[PDB]
């Protein structure tokens, strides 16, 4: 059986780690809920 | 049992020790995380029975108690900020801009951080607090890498 543990608040913090790019990837979505990479 | 707004931990017993599956979020009375973490399973808060509500497989969303809460969305120039909970260490706020992901039904956002499988479920969040959407399905990228979809649910 699972269960549930608090992690934490829902705040935006200032002064945060601003780190990882923007990319644009074309993707299709199947009938399972998976993304898959279309080239 | 516990109905604190705020991000929480999915955690089971079934396998050696305790094992983070996930990350969700609780807003007004609802858990809500994504499909792959709990596969639409009762949860348990102390004593408490989460009971399932709604679920898709192909949005990847699950919510418990209720409907589903969550209704911002990200303005397309903003940056944006993941409240991380990674299995075994504290919660990280990390600021990022989204990129993209091309669909034939439409575009939706991207954020590219690289986290393993048991952060699935935890938020992105915008400049206000708001959560626009959840870290945890998109695709493994030619670097290995993985970028995920931000994944947003419907209100009522
Ligand atoms: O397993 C992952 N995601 C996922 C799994 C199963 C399913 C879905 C998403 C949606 N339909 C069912 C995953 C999540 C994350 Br945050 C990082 C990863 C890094 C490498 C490989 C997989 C993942």
């Amino acid at each position: 059986d699972m269960y549930i543990e608090r992690a934490g608040d829902i705040t935006w913090e200032k002064d945060a780690e601003v780190t990882g790019n923007s990319p644009r990837l074309d993707v299709a979505l199947d009938e399972s809920g998976d993304f898959s990479l279309v080239e | 049992g516990e109905t604190t707004d705020g991000v929480y931990r999915v955690m089971t017993r079934r396998l050696l020790g305790s094992t983070q599956v996930g990350v969700g979020v609780m807003q007004e009375g609802v858990f809500h995380t994504m499909w792959h973490v709990t596969k639409g399973a009762a949860l348990r808060s102390g004593e408490g029975r989460l009971d399932p509500y709604w679920g898709d497989v192909k949005q990847d969303l699950v919510s418990y108690c209720g409907p589903w809460k969550l209704d911002a969305a990200w303005d397309g120039l903003s940056e944006v900020q993941l409240l991380a909970v990674p299995p075994g260490e504290r919660a990280k706020n990390i600021q990022t801009l989204p990129g993209i992901f091309k669909t034939k039904d439409g575009d939706i956002g991207a954020v590219a951080l690289d986290y393993p499988a048991g952060t699935s479920g935890s938020p992105i969040l915008d400049k206000c607090g708001r959560v626009i959407g959840l870290y945890g399905n998109g695709v493994v990228i030619k670097n290995g890498s993985y970028v995920s979809a931000i994944t947003q649910g419907k209100r009522e």
